[PDB]
RNA sequence: AAAGUACCCCGGGAGGGGAGUGAAAGAGUACCUGAAACCGUGCGCUUACAAUCCGUCAGAGCCCUCGACUGGGGUG
RNA sequence: CACGAAUGGCGUAACGACUUCUCAACUGUCUCAACCAUAGACUCGGCGAAAUUGCACUACGAGUAAAGAUGCUCGUUACGC
RNA sequence: CAGGCUGAUCUUCCCCAAGAGUCCAUAUCGACGGGAUGGUUUGGCACCUCGAUGUCGGCUCGUCGCAUCCUGGGGCUGGAGCAGGUCCCAAGGGUUGGGCUGUUCGCCCAUUAAAGCGGCACGCGAGCUGGGUUUAGAACGUCGUGAGACAGUUCGGUCUCUAUCCGCCGCGCGCGUCAGAAGCUUGAGGAAACCUGUCCCUAGUACGAGAGGACCGGGACGGACGAACCUCUGGUAUACCAGUUGUCCCACCAGGGGCACGGCUGGAUAGCCACGUUCGGACAGGAUAACCGCUGAAAGCAUCUAAGCGGGAAACCUCUUCCAAGACCAGGCUUCUCACCCUCUAGGAGGGAUAAGGCCCCCCGCAGACCACGGGAUUGAUAGACCAGACCUGGAAGCCUAGUAAUAGGUGCAGGGAACUGGCACUAACGGCCGA
């Protein structure tokens, strides 16, 4: 099964627009005289000190 | 034409008056409050809306809560209608009438509607009861496959309602007839003969059979 | 515990039982470990059902912990330290924390640790 | 057959004057 | 266990305690057009399937040079009474090796 | 579940010895005989002295089958033996006696002469 | 003509932004001029009940523009 | 129709991954399918091809036509991706 | 090879009746001759394709036509009855499994209510097989001086492709339905389904010389097919229990573990399943077919028709089950928010912040490709753990007694254990983006 036609300039774009990224949607943590912000799944680990925000 | 919402409580077996085994699907139709009575003047049909199952007040949505507040009723899990024939049958319901499973009377027949078990994208063999191709004598990679789906240059297309492959179950279905073995008044359970659609603990609408 | 519904992590049934043994025996040594989040969730009901054998003190239970784990320093300190510590607590000896995504594969990490 | 008959009865349309270019 | 609240009426307590391996002498009510009768089945108990009314047990006669194997519900109305006459120990839940054996080799040994 | 082809060793005497199933009667595309259901048969093994030859097409009723069936009150029977009895045009067996336990479903089917014969009904 | 960007900042580097050098980095060693296919960003007008060799002719509305106090563009 | 005697005729124990027919044993080959595991498929992160291509905002029916039409006629049908 | 035209030949009806049917052409056959339909056979023609339209039969999947094989409704009969014949109407459903052959076709076998005929590239190889045909090897008969040849036989002989577009089967995202939301619905328009047997009574009555033997209407039990479900029976089981072989390891003995197809073997709850157990095909009503009619003219009589009024079949409507307001005529019945603020070239404008609610995250499922759908989120039983049961396996470890030992018995319905059931917050369910 080979493509019979060259796909049009309109049709190639309209599919290609669906390929995106979403995310994160941050929340305001606090740590060590500073806020930063973080994803909500990591909100426990941020203040408890399993992750590092310098990276 | 009487009716009742309930749940599927799972199956057992119970022995007959004449010593046979009848397999019985246990449903518990709890105390249902009629909330709203649809009437032929305003709506253009006759129906009864039934409320079922205990829910916490804080879980209830404010649009939904105000409808139960209009009825004068504590809010419930599920709500649904019994469509009924003619105008005359809605004459004997009042909003806040709490009907129970005692009504059905031993040796009745029912419809017992309920949503089916989802089987989760089954193709061809499971879904439609096709035969596959042979397991041996040459057969290259076709052992459960649909085969042909159409003729040739005429018509030059597949017809609508061709039987292929897709998501199976969660259909509304119906059993039809299905004899009521025993109404238990205390506890609020009906022993109905044979299988009734759906998972254990799914919503189920038992009503008296139109064919009977 | 409950069997895995899906394909067995490791890519085999025999590898899964060896993997959960190596994850459990590491957890009771250090008291903390970091894995992929699916490996962390699979480890919880495995690890707690060794700690229940610990707190119930008998030779019978020393044999049945030794059917897994396979290490004498760990099965010692499982019964010496960890067992009589969680004699007080009824259940739930373990927690999970989220440690953000791994670099190469974007696999979501998780730390799994004793409650203390 | 049906297609053979019908083509040759397009001869009699009024615009054609009782002859139509068959083939 | 859900559906305990419906089982209670059908659960007979006339059944004596037996296990698989035991020779058990089951009398059965046969209703036919002529008259009600007490036929009696006589053999070794093969298995028990558990769980309230739904449990069954399977008895094996060996009659006239052929094996017959007959299951009953334990709490059947039709089962009349069960006489357990020889108790025997078999080291096994379910005795499906007796199907192949025939002969005197199928003899179970008493406790 | 006797099916097509297959091999039943006969309960009744008659010198048949063994028979192979041609057809299960009583419907189109009817797959399975068991106990009460009749079949068309063909004699394979046979005996030198008898009133049936080898390879002659005859009716037969099933009497024992190795698959189990429900009956009623959840009470199953199961034999070690797929067996049958060769019958006359209607119902009487041409074999004058019958060996082994027939099913008690036979009485319902009306083969009252077969259940009148034989060591027991079960 | 190397006068090939001393020095400062971002950065692990590459690469850049100031600063300089030059007539000109709109000549930075990826270096004269730098077309098209193709690849984006911003700004107008249009488009989610419509069967479109994708144009053509008639043409509503909208958005810019010139000139007196209506002529042209883009869209359709 | 149209075997035939060293382009040998007729046999022949033993041999044959040769061709042919039958038999017992056993079997998912089948009646009639069912379930489990692994490897792809599928989802997320990374890197990243290929044949092919006159165009595109590419329905269907009965027709017509270089005598089998996504594009022509007349209907019917179809929210965008 | 397939399509196109043609229709000699084939194929299905038809005109005229010489006749045969005791007599009587038309109950049923119908010569000779004549007229057409169909495109399904063998052909004629050479119009599309040779910078490729790839191949008979079978399998898988079908879809339409009626010139009906069965079931259903009728007229005539050289129709007593049973069972036929023949013609008209009717396409809803159903039209079996084997033997021989590559076969299609055909002959046979046992059944069946019946084993229908055709079209769709003699439907269907980017769906499958490769037995047939049709490459290269080789032998046999034949023709040829020979190389070799033969719709003459014979044995062997590579079946390529990751789906762009329409199409079809499922599932979301985005705007729309004149404010924004939520719950329950109406049914325009669709789809799936629609089969039929035996036997007992009515009745050995009608009918017939007897032999045979009913319509009409009752009742029981079926087969094939479809859909639900897992109580039973049955299968499966890759973190369940016990047995056991070989070999390495835990210092070693005892007791366990790794590996050998899950090493093999005996069972196995939940889940998914059929071989399992339940249920279905309706019962009515309406307008009709062929056909039977009533009242009646034109045409004093007659006539089912010209006006009018009826009976009448599994077809056609409605009834039964399922989807469904993207049904642009975008519906209905309710309930819930209902309110602010700024800027400007100030008007169906642009924001900002919200309310009723939604979504993301989080804890999961009997829902699941992903998404979605359904629950739960501390006022919490959603999942794990723990505690209890159910159920599955079958009598653990240690010590003790017996045995010279393999092993046996008592502590003990023991020990172990997943999905099913309740109880119990012990662990994990901790803050952002949309929205009048
Ligand atoms: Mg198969
Ligand atoms: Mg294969
Ligand atoms: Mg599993
Ligand atoms: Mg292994
Ligand atoms: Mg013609
Ligand atoms: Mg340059
Ligand atoms: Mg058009
Ligand atoms: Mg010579
Ligand atoms: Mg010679
Ligand atoms: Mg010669
Ligand atoms: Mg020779
Ligand atoms: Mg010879
Ligand atoms: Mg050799
Ligand atoms: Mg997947
Ligand atoms: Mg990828
Ligand atoms: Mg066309
Ligand atoms: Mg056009
Ligand atoms: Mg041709
Ligand atoms: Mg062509
Ligand atoms: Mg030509
Ligand atoms: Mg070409
Ligand atoms: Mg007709
Ligand atoms: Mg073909
Ligand atoms: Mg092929
Ligand atoms: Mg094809
Ligand atoms: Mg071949
Ligand atoms: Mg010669
Ligand atoms: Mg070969
Ligand atoms: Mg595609
Ligand atoms: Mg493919
Ligand atoms: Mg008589
Ligand atoms: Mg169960
Ligand atoms: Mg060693
Ligand atoms: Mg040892
Ligand atoms: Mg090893
Ligand atoms: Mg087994
Ligand atoms: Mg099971
Ligand atoms: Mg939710």
């Amino acid at each position: 099964a080979v493509p019979k036609r060259r796909m049009s300039r309109a049709n190639t774009r309209s599919r290609r627009a669906q390929w995106k990224a979403e995310a994160p949607g941050l929340v305001t943590v606090s740590v060590a005289g500073q806020q930063r912000k973080v994803p909500r799944r990591l909100l426990k680990a941020a203040r408890l000190g399993l992750v590092d925000l310098d990276k | 034409r009487k009716g009742i919402l309930g749940t599927k409580l799972g199956m057992t077996q119970v022995f007959d008056e004449n010593n046979k085994v009848v397999p019985v699907t246990v449903v518990k139709a709890g105390p249902n409050v009629v909330t709203r009575i649809r009437t032929t003047e305003r709506d253009g049909y006759s129906a009864v809306q039934l409320a079922y199952g205990e829910i916490s007040p804080r879980k209830v949505i404010k649009p939904v809560a105000g409808q139960f507040a209009a009825a004068g009723v504590n809010p419930r899990r599920h709500v649904a209608e019994l469509r009924l024939d003619d105008e005359a049958a809605v004459a004997e319901y009042e909003v806040g009438q709490e009907l129970t499973a005692e009504i059905f009377s031993d040796g009745a027949y029912v419809d017992v509607t309920g949503t089916s078990k989802g089987k989760g994208f089954a193709g061809t063999m499971k879904r439609h009861g096709f035969r596959g191709q042979g397991a041996a004598h040459g057969a290259q990679a076709v052992h459960r496959r649909p085969g042909s789906i159409g003729g040739c240059a005429t018509p030059g297309r597949v017809f609508k309602g061709t039987r292929m492959s897709g998501r199976m179950g969660n259909d509304r279905v119906t059993t039809q007839n299905l004899k009521v073995h025993k109404v238990d008044a205390e506890n609020g359970v009906l022993l109905i003969k044979g299988a009734i659609p759906g998972r254990n603990g799914g919503l189920v609408v038992v009503r008296s059979a139109i064919k009977r | 515990p409950k069997p895995t519904k899906g394909p067995r992590l490791g890519g085999s049934s025999s590898h899964q039982s060896a993997l959960l043994a190596n994850l459990a025996t590491s957890l009771f040594e250090h008291g903390r470990i970091k894995t992929t989040e699916p490996k962390a969730r699979a480890l919880r009901p495995y690890a707690e059902k060794l700690i229940t054998h610990a707190k119930k003190g008998a030779l019978h239970n020393r044999r049945e912990v030794m059917k897994k784990i396979r290490d004498k320093d760990v099965v010692h300190t499982l019964f010496a330290e960890i067992g009589p510590f969680y004699a007080d607590r009824n259940g739930g000896y373990t927690r999970i924390i989220k440690v953000e995504n791994r670099k190469g594969d974007n696999a979501p990490m998780a730390v799994i640790e004793l409650v203390r | 057959a049906k297609r053979g008959r019908k083509k040759r009865d397009r001869k009699h349309s009024k615009a054609n004057h009782g002859k139509r270019p068959n083939a | 266990n859900t559906l305990d609240f419906v089982d209670q009426a059908s659960l007979r307590d006339d059944i004596p305690t037996f296990s698989p391996g035991d020779t058990v002498n089951v009398h059965v009510k046969v209703i036919e057009g002529s008259k009600e009768r007490i036929q009696v089945f006589k053999g070794v108990v093969i298995r028990r399937q558990g769980g309230g009314i739904s449990e069954t047990f399977t008895v094996r006669k060996e009659s006239y040079g052929v094996g017959v194997e007959r299951t009953f519900p334990v709490h059947s109305p039709n089962i009349d009474h069960i006489d357990v006459l020889t108790r025997g120990d078999v080291r096994r839940a379910k005795l499906y090796y007796l199907r192949e054996l025939r002969g005197k080799k199928a003899k179970i040994k008493e406790k | 579940m006797i099916q097509q082809e297959s091999r039943l060793k006969v309960a009744d005497n008659t010198g048949a010895k063994e028979i192979l199933c041609i057809r299960v009667l009583g419907g189109s595309s009817r797959r399975y005989a068991g106990i009460g259901d009749v079949i068309v048969a063909t004699v394979k093994d046979a005996i030198p002295g008898g009133n049936v030859k080898r390879g002659d097409v005859v009716k037969a009723v099933v009497v024992r089958t190795v698959k189990e069936r429900r009956r009623a009150d959840g009470s199953y029977i199961k034999f070690d033996e797929n067996a049958a009895v060769i019958i006359k045009n209607d119902n009487d067996p041409r074999g004058t006696r019958i060996f082994g336990p027939v099913g008690r479903e036979l009485r319902e089917k009306k083969f009252m002469k077969i259940v009148s014969l034989a060591p027991e009904v079960l």
